[PDB]
């Protein structure tokens, strides 16, 4: 199975041209396809075999595949193009394979870094032989963040459950992340950190027992 | 004039089984490769299985190998996916996709999808825990207290503060849908650090599905 | 004439692909003509293996 890797987020202003990359070593030798998935609806094939378009798709959508990078270019971007875009390959010698998806965002506001707050387990939740760290992310734009947890200094990926980013009343985005611990693992370590990455930059909050 | 309508999505216990359908119209079903593609909430697309025009060739993603079995009825123009011993990671929106291409293949037409949700989840009231303000911001101009509303089912929950009298700095967050099938959420209000110790702060959690109301006092520890 | 170009061209003429030779891929240069090997002429077109069921021959232009 061929692995494809796309950037998580991609932002641009209305009328400008956005490029969504799909990387892989010697991906130029493979035939890539592209899909648009607007929130709630089914994917729509916008481009197949690298650069050919199905009927009805506007000329604004264009695909190229050179060396280690396939690219779906979107020209004169409209707000309606705000969606998720997945590259995909399936050579008959292997099985199908999708990229991770790229969230296009057409910018109607200035980019905003996220505000983070991290709450440690409550003495009343330790009471019930449980422990939940609450990391709340708010007031960011575009709506695309990565959340990572780090006990002492190592990463933790079990017990983590994170939300979709959801628009707020101010038109910025919010998200929450919960890490479930046992009361032993809580007092085990000297530190626990919520690291939130957004548009290349990171905000990290720490709590200690 | 081409449509793909999936059916069979619902709730199932871990280790149970389900069977999805895809009813195809507007194209000679019997001479097209069909596929199933699923998408967990907030995550990316994942190919699951494909069956060729006749059914001679069949493959599965390693994820579902051994437990899922794809089948098609070319007389009624229908596709099926029998899913056994379902786990939590199987929770996702399942699509049936028409395949096109010989040596390098694509998915040209997609249905709207059917939701499969595998959960050991039943109506359950929340455990409401206080999120006391951090002692580092207790000295300043502003602090953030809150409430954690954990493990409840189904939606919704209503959260207020001091019985509707405190709305200014309130931020109630959208809930997370855990692997277990239950919900959790938090509600934070921002207050002046001076009013800690003089003003009382109570979050008013009400989960009507369980006739459960909780008003939890939140104090600085 | 790369294996990539032969595979993409097959999808281009999928409805036309037949037992007889196809139009040459190219109008300026060199390409390939493709056909379904007589032995595989009653095989569905989505089930065709690119190597063992497709006869390929270069066309000079």
């Amino acid at each position: 199975s061929y692995v494809l890797t796309q950037p998580p987020s991609v932002s641009v202003a209305p009328g400008q041209t956005a490029k969504i990359t799909c990387g892989g070593n010697n991906i130029g030798s493979e035939s890539v396809h592209w899909y648009q998935q607007k929130p709630g609806q089914a994917p729509v094939l916008v481009v197949y075999d690298d650069a050919v378009r199905p009927s009805g798709i506007p000329e604004r959508f264009s695909g190229s595949n050179s060396r280690n990078t396939a690219t779906l270019t979107i020209s004169r971007v409209e707000a309606g193009d705000e969606a998720a875009y997945y590259c995909q390959v399936w050579d008959s010698s292997t099985v199908a394979s999708f990229g991770g998806g790229t969230k296009l965002t057409v910018l109607g506001q200035p980019k905003a870094a996220p505000s983070v707050t991290l709450f440690p387990p409550s003495s009343e939740e330790l009471q019930a032989n449980k422990a939940t760290l609450v990391c709340l992310v708010s007031d960011f734009y575009p709506g695309a963040v990565t959340v990572a947890w780090k006990a002492d200094g190592s990463p933790v990926k079990v017990g983590v459950e994170t939300t979709k980013p959801s628009k707020q009343s101010n038109n910025k985005y919010a998200a929450s992340s919960y890490l479930s611990l046992t009361p032993e693992q809580w007092k085990s370590h000297r530190s626990y950190s919520c690291r939130v990455t957004h548009e290349g930059s990171t905000v990290e909050k720490t709590v200690a027992p | 004039e081409v449509q793909l309508v999936e059916s069979g999505g619902g709730l199932v216990k871990p280790g149970g089984s389900l069977r999805l359908s895809c009813a195809a119209s507007g194209f000679s079903f019997s001479e097209y490769r069909m596929n199933w593609v699923r998408q967990a909430p907030g995550k990316g697309l994942e190919w699951v299985s494909f069956i060729s025009s006749s059914g001679t060739y069949i493959d599965y993603a390693d994820s579902v190998k051994g437990r899922f079995t794809i089948s098609r009825d070319n007389v009624n123009n229908s596709l099926y996916l029998q899913m056994n011993n379902l786990r939590a990671g199987d929770t996702a929106v399942y699509y049936c996709a028409r395949g096109m291409g010989i040596a390098v293949r694509r998915f040209d037409y997609w249905g709207q999808g059917t939701l499969v949700s595998v959960s050991s989840a039943s109506t359950k009231g929340p455990s409401v825990f206080p999120l006391a303000p951090s002692s580092k911001s207790t000295s300043g101009g502003t602090a953030a207290l809150g409430c954690l509303v954990k493990d409840y089912f189904p939606e919704p929950v209503t959260v207020s503060w001091n019985s509707g009298a405190l709305t200014s700095g309130v931020h109630t967050f959208p809930a997370v849908l855990q692997s277990s099938g239950l919900y959790s959420l938090s509600s934070v209000v921002t207050v002046p650090s001076s009013s800690l110790g003089t003003q009382t702060y109570i979050c008013n959690v009400n989960h009507k599905p369980s006739n459960t109301k909780v008003d939890k006092k939140v104090e600085p520890k | 004439p790369s294996d990539k170009h032969i595979k993409e061209y097959l999808n281009k003429i999928q409805n036309s692909l037949s037992t007889e030779w196809s139009p040459c891929s190219v109008t300026c240069g060199n390409g390939i003509q493709v056909r379904i090997k007589p032995g595989s002429a009653n095989k569905p077109k989505d089930e065709l293996d690119y190597a063992n069921d497709i006869e390929k021959k270069i066309c000079k232009m």
